[PDB]
């Protein structure tokens, strides 16, 4: 149960509460992606219409966000009104009710809307691959639920009991006085959730180099590649992504896309080549890796990560891989590939 | 289809003497309806004939 | 037209009190006797007007076992009732099954209507 | 192409083919699945998987013999197959495995094993395959009180009450010498077959099966099987036809292949000379459909099966097939029989001749063990071509005009309407 | 222009007409399947109506097979009518009239009800996947046409002016006296397409052993490896596919499926193994795989081979691989392996 | 009523003729002038009556450029015909513009219908 | 919807007087047939009132 929260002359103010809940500790297959279209649902003394008509008089709004490491219950509102969202906030994680008749109306059609909107996106389905051939258990599960394993109301209300205990949570406010955040959480059905344990490992995990998959498609065409990346060695991936995007290097027209995804135990770089016509996207990624074999010079771009960084991390709460300095060069070694769209006229792993 | 359904006229007679869905319970005190589309037929026949000579 | 929540609401006062129901629950045992519709083989929630939103909301969300089973029973009696008989005596329904299945589903549809219009025609004050 | 038959106790039947590759040696007993009674329906198909199980198959696959066997309604086989070169090796396997010792095969490590893996296949038939089981539910409800209902696999809750000792009653009654035929096809000689069973000395047992008491016979009936989580309607339909040995059996199947087989999706399918197909592609009343014409013993059954998505439209395409079988009593055309004795000739030639004499040895025995001979397809072509109109109109005046009908479905079928509204589209109050 | 028939006292016979243009020389995808539905549609002296209702009062039927060596033209009628379906399967190579309305009316919803029924099975997507990883460009063709690439009218035309050649097909016949079938070849339109040239090559294919792939599935879960074999090999692994689904075999009670598809260069084993419970399909598998790498004895199975070979071959020219007697053992070396199904239940390749 | 396949036989026999050809050839040029549908800006196929199996069908199979120029005329004629004007003249139909796009799909569609109506009612013989 | 769409007797009338597609281009000659629906009423009413005083 940790706390913490900045202040500013502001009228707006934000809490959040990041659970290690995401879908690389998911029990089956969308497991964590059902929790999170439950939050805000049916309370055991509240109910979900009865929570808008009351906030809306207020002027406050609720979110829930998932991604793989974290699940994030968000509430945006009125600064004078911070003990109202302090005390409906920990009633989700206390006494949702998990009614059989919100999964069948309001929970799996949201989730099937997810997965339609996602399935018509062959980059997002190119970045699933690569997760998938890269780790294979814990951060390669899928992100939404499909169906293929079926998941009850039990599944669900079991793995709620796992995830939200007070050593596996934080919370922190934005435009928040500190001393009355704190009493506030005291006094809230927060301190009386079972402590249970921490679910963050703290070694490495596993990768594997040199791996491909091909998937049919229509539509666009996609080529991709992915690189595990260690945490000695995350400031030197970070240079490369902004590099590469940028002015400072002739690739930045063939390429569609470069980032790199940042854990506490390590990361993850990609890069990205989209067109309709698949004769472009194999001409594209020929050049691409027989240019970044040769090798590139990384120094010119520090002070433009720099300031990219510091962009980034007015969100985010700053996990300080701030030493570029060292940074010099960059050469390209074993990697992972996946072709989404006309694989025939597709590169293979040995032709490139 | 068959003729009784794809007509504009016999449609109406289909889906009101011929197909339409009855519940399989009823006794015959439902029968007092068509009774009455009798009586009222009978009425006014012999209301016409025997109006051609009244005054 | 009547609400199942003032119903229950006059029902469990006269079942607390010790008077009340010594007085009027011998009577209700011979007036669903007299009723007849357990020798049809039907439950009483079987009987209930459906033709209106309340009653087709808790008819959704009735578990399917249980909906397989009230549709047998209600095919059952029509085709009973088409031969002016009675069923068998061995297939007639007792007093301990002739349970409310359906009341339950029936209640938190009723209470869910009424928070919606009451936050509809609402006040405010400063 | 000749067959031959000899008799010198045991009686013996051949179809020589000096051009293919294999041959084929087995025995058909003339029982099946109507001399069963209601308690001990499936013993017959205990009996064939107790034949192909592990031990005995392994047996078989050392010598280089492969092993098939079949259930009926009217009998059942027990078939070898082999190398032309090593006939006498497929014979002696039939005398030891099923002749002399059968207390190898009915051990009780063998029979538990066996009765579990019979009561899986008999659970995933009644579940999955929605057209043969609609079929079979349409002889039980056309036949209902009578040993022509049984089903040919039994039933789960008649299989699970069966132990070794029913199945032992049941061969002392039915696999004797009086009751079978001993078969040959395939590249074999019919006196090479004659001498090594006359090498030995081969003889099942010595008298007569039990004669049960009540005859076929058909009722006008209807079984509904509803099931609304299915995606489409199964529908069977049938009059009463004709038994084997009938005057009318020819007639028969020439007045189901006016009508024919159809699928709607393909392309060749939906271009045949059918006059029917004029109202169903009109608003695609159904997916497929197909006419048969069967027959057995003592009677037989003439009609139609389909497959349907329209649920809504179904009483369309019972009306129209109807009306359509009207027509043979009053005005079928020169130009739709000599259509259907083309077809019918060359559906008759590719069920005779197949290239797998397993196929072969099946449809000899049977004929053999009913008639006492073989009728060539020389013949039955000749009794064909002598087919006229009024032949047709004579034959559906007396069995299709005015008849009792028999109805099975499952699935989305509520648009099926009742019995006396189908029953009254057998005749046209026209004519 | 190579005929040949055999003769017998029979009522029925066929006629065959054997091309060599099936998806292993299709020029794009889908292509070969496509040319097989527009057969027996509208020539330009006869309609595809009229050909049905003529060859039904004499008795006979026309079929059309695609598979990935051959595209086969089929007549099966009463005897005495031969030089009316000599004609008709001439006319068809020769003038078929390939109409738009025909493409969108007939051609194109056949093709879709084929991809469609084929889509539920998973064993079928299964092989598909395991000829891609082996061969990846000539049998690792895709049989149906999906959609992916685009085929237009004049993609079909270009196809068919490609493999309807004289070098490139050969006649054959069951129960036809062959003296008369060589005088009506040489008098029909046969002989008067063009010569052009045979599209058989004769050198081994390429192939590529160590491959994996994985699909997301609804549905029962397949796993399956695949053998490429050469053509000394090919006696070997044929008892090898019919020893291990018999009853000589301890293992035939965990295996779905297994056989050798043959080719003029070479073949490809195939096994398979499928259940709905994917604990099932993961303790299958491992257990064959680990009792393959020590070893068989293939020889008390070959008195059995050649039985199963000659019950096969009575539909097919006879391949002669028929020299048994020198099968003595088999040793597992190296495999392709494909999962499809509940991927996250199922092994991996180093895994087994 | 009268087939498109009847009036090209006799139309085409009318044009081959030396003699007939120069006789109802100038009459057709005024009878078509006087007429008048070309300035409203259509052509003769767009005057076709379509409520029938067979235009039904000549429709589906036209290619889609030219589907997608004649609702636009269609709806032009239209517009013009309602304000009681015509179409300034720079915009008129020419006579080299006023061809038959529509009748090839129309003769194929309709010697289909006949092949298939006399294989319907047909006779045979030993 | 609306109530002139889900009522029953007045989804006739919406559909017939008020919602019904007409083509742009008709002229004053297709007022013809309304006419005829006022002189049938005026005929029909004029006709009860003159037959209350008629021998
Ligand atoms: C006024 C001029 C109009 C003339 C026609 C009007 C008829 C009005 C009669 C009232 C009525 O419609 O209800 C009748 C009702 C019986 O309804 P239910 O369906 O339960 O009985 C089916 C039966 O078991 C099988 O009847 P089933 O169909 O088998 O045989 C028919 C029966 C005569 O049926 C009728 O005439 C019906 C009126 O034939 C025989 O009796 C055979 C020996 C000749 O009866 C009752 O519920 C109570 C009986 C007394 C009702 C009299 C009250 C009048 C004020
Ligand atoms: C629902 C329809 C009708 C009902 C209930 C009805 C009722 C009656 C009654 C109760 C009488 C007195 C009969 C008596 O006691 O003598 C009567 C007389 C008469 N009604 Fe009707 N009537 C109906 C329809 C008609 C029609 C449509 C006409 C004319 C076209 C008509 C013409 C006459 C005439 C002429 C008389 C006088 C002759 C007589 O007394 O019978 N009626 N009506
Ligand atoms: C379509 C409807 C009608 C038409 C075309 C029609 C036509 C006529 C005509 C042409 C006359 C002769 C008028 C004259 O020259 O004096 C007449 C007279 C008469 N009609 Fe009608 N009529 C119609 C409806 C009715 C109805 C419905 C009634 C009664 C309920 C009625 C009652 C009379 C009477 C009482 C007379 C005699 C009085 C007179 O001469 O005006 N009419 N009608
Ligand atoms: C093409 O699209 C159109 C369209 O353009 C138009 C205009 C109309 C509308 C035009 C019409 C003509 C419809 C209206 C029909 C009529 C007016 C016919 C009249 C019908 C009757 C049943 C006549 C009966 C009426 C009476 C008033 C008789 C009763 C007399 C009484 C009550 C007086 C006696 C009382 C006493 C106290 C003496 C359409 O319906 C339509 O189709 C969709
Ligand atoms: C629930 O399911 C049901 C259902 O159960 C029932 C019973 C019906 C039964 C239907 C009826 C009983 C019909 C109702 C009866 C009528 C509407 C009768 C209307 C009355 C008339 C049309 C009277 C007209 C009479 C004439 C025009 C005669 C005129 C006299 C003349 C012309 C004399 C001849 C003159 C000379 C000079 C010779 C259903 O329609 C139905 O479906 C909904
Ligand atoms: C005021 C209350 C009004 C209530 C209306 C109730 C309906 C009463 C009708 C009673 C049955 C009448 C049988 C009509 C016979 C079939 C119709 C027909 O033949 O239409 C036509 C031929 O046209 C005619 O000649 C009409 C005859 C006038 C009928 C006047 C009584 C049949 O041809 P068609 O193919 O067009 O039919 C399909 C129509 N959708
Ligand atoms: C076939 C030709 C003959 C048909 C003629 C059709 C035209 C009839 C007259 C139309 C005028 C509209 C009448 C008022 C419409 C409102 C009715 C109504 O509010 O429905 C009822 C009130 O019940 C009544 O009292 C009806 C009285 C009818 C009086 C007519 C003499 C309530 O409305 P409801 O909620 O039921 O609407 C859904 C309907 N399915």
């Amino acid at each position: 149960l940790t706390v913490s929260a900045r202040d500013a002359p502001t009228k707006i103010s934000t809490l959040a509460v990041k659970v290690h809940g995401g879908s690389r500790y998911a029990t089956k297959d969308g497991v964590a992606h059902l929790l999170n279209r439950f939050n805000f649902q049916n309370t055991n003394t509240r109910s979900a219409l009865k929570l808008v008509r009351e906030s809306e008089l207020l002027g406050g709004t609720f979110k829930s966000t998932l991604d793989r490491e974290y699940i994030t219950l968000k509430a945006t509102f009125l600064k004078d009104d911070l003990p109202y969202y302090v005390n409906a906030l920990a009633d989700v994680l206390y006494k949702t009710a998990f009614k059989p008749h919100e999964l069948t109306e309001s929970v799996l059609p949201a989730a099937r809307y997810d997965y339609a909107v996602a399935e018509q996106c062959p980059v997002k389905s190119a970045e699933d691959q690569l997760y998938a051939i890269t780790f294979r258990k814990g951060l390669g599960n899928p992100l939404l639920y499909d169906g293929v394993e079926r998941v009850s109301l039990q599944d669900i209300k079991d793995f709620a009991d796992k995830v939200y205990t007070k050593e596996n949570l934080e919370v922190s406010g934005e435009n928040v006085v500190e001393a009355d955040l704190k009493r506030f959480v005291d006094e809230s059905l927060l301190s009386t959730l079972p402590a249970g344990k921490s679910l963050v490992s703290k070694s490495e995990p596993k990768f594997f180099l040199g791996e491909e998959n091909r998937v049919r498609f229509i539509g666009d065409s996609v080529a991709a590649i992915g690189i595990p990346v260690n945490k000695a060695s995350l400031a030197q991936y970070e240079v490369l992504a902004n590099y590469l995007t940028s002015a400072l290097s002739e690739l930045s027209g063939l390429i569609s896309s470069a980032k790199l995804d940042k854990f506490t135990d390590g990361g993850l770089f990609t890069l990205f080549v989209r067109d309709q016509d698949s004769a472009v996207v194999s001409s594209n990624i020929k050049k691409i890796v027989a240019d970044l074999k040769k090798g590139k010079d990384l120094s010119p771009a520090i002070n433009y990560t720099k300031l990219k960084n510091a962009v980034q991390n007015e969100s985010v709460s700053s996990p300080i891989e701030l030493n570029f300095d060292a940074v010099k060069d960059f050469k390209l070694g074993k990697f992972n590939y996946v072709a989404v769209g006309d694989v025939s006229n597709l590169p293979y792993l040995d032709e490139l | 289809m068959a003729f009784r359904k794809s007509n504009v006229y016999l449609s109406l007679v289909n889906s009101y003497i011929i197909d339409s869905p009855q519940p399989s319970s009823i006794n015959y005190w439902w029968n007092m309806g068509s009774l009455l589309g009798l009586c009222l037929v009978i009425q006014i026949v012999t209301g016409i004939f025997m109006a051609m000579h009244y005054s | 037209p009547q609400s199942f929540t003032s119903i229950a609401r006059i029902g469990d006062y006269i079942l607390k009190s010790p008077v009340l129901s010594k007085l009027c629950v011998p009577v209700a045992n011979q007036f669903i006797n007299l009723a007849g519709y357990k020798k049809l083989g039907l439950k009483f929630d079987d009987l209930i007007a459906e033709e209106n939103p309340i009653m087709q909301t808790a008819l959704r969300r009735l578990p399917e076992d249980e909906s397989y089973a009230r549709a047998y029973r209600i095919i059952r009696a029509h085709q009973t009732e088409l031969t002016h008989h009675l069923l068998p005596r061995n297939e007639w329904i007792k007093a301990q099954e002739d349970v409310p299945y359906l009341l339950p589903y029936i209640l938190e549809a009723e209470a869910a209507a009424k928070e919606k219009d009451e936050l509809d025609n609402i006040e405010v004050s400063k | 192409a000749e067959v031959t038959q000899l008799s010198n106790g045991i009686v013996v039947a051949t179809e020589h083919n000096p051009s293919a590759h294999t041959a084929s040696v087995g025995v058909v007993f003339g029982s099946g699945a109507a001399n069963e009674n209601p308690y001990n329906n499936g013993v017959s198909n205990l009996w064939k998987n107790i034949f192909l199980s592990k031990e005995n198959s392994a047996v078989a696959a050392k010598e280089g013999l492969a092993l098939s066997s079949n259930i009926s309604r009217d009998f059942q086989s027990y078939i070898v197959s082999s190398l032309p070169g090593s006939t006498d090796k497929s014979l002696d396997f039939l005398n030891q495995s099923f002749i002399q010792q059968k207390a190898n095969l009915l051990s009780s490590s063998n029979f538990e094993a066996t009765k579990k893996s019979v009561l899986k296949q008999v659970q995933d038939f009644e579940e999955n395959d929605h057209p043969n089981r609609v079929l079979e539910h349409l002889h039980s409800t056309a036949f209902q009180n009578t040993p022509l209902s049984l089903p040919t696999r039994g039933t789960l809750e008649s299989l699970e009450n069966l132990v070794v000792a029913d199945l032992e009653s049941f061969a002392n009654n039915h696999f004797l010498n009086s009751n079978a035929v001993v078969v040959g096809t395939g590249n074999i000689k019919h006196e090479d077959l004659v001498n090594s069973i006359e090498s030995k000395n081969l003889s099942l047992q010595t008298g007569t099966k039990p004669v049960l008491k009540k005859k076929a016979a058909f009722l006008g009936s209807e079984v509904r099987l509803r099931d609304d989580t299915l995606p489409k309607a199964w529908i069977s339909l049938a009059v009463e036809g004709e038994p084997v040995n009938s005057p009318n059996y020819f007639v028969a199947k020439l007045a189901a292949q006016i009508f024919g087989s159809y699928n709607a999706f393909e392309p060749a399918s939906r271009l045949q000379g059918i006059k029917l197909l004029d109202n169903i592609q009109e608003y695609q009343l159904c997916d497929n459909f197909n006419h048969f014409s069967l027959s057995y013993k003592d009677s037989g059954l003439w009609g139609f099966s389909t497959a349907t998505r329209n649920v809504t439209m179904i009483d369309d395409l019972i009306h129209f097939t109807l009306k359509q079988w009207n027509r043979l009593t009053i005005s079928v055309t020169d130009t739709e029989v000599e259509r259907a004795k083309s077809l019918l000739k060359l559906q008759l030639g590719q069920l005779y001749e197949s290239g797998n004499p397993v196929n072969d040895a099946n449809l000899l025995g049977a004929e053999v063990l009913i008639k006492g001979s073989k009728l060539s397809l020389g013949e039955a072509f000749k009794k064909i071509d002598a087919i006229t109109v009024k032949d047709v109109k004579a034959w559906a005046g007396k069995r299709l005009w005015d008849q009792d009908i028999a109805i099975a479905g499952t699935g989305q079928i509520e648009g099926l309407l009742d019995y006396m509204r189908i029953r009254s589209d057998m005749s046209m109050m026209r004519w």
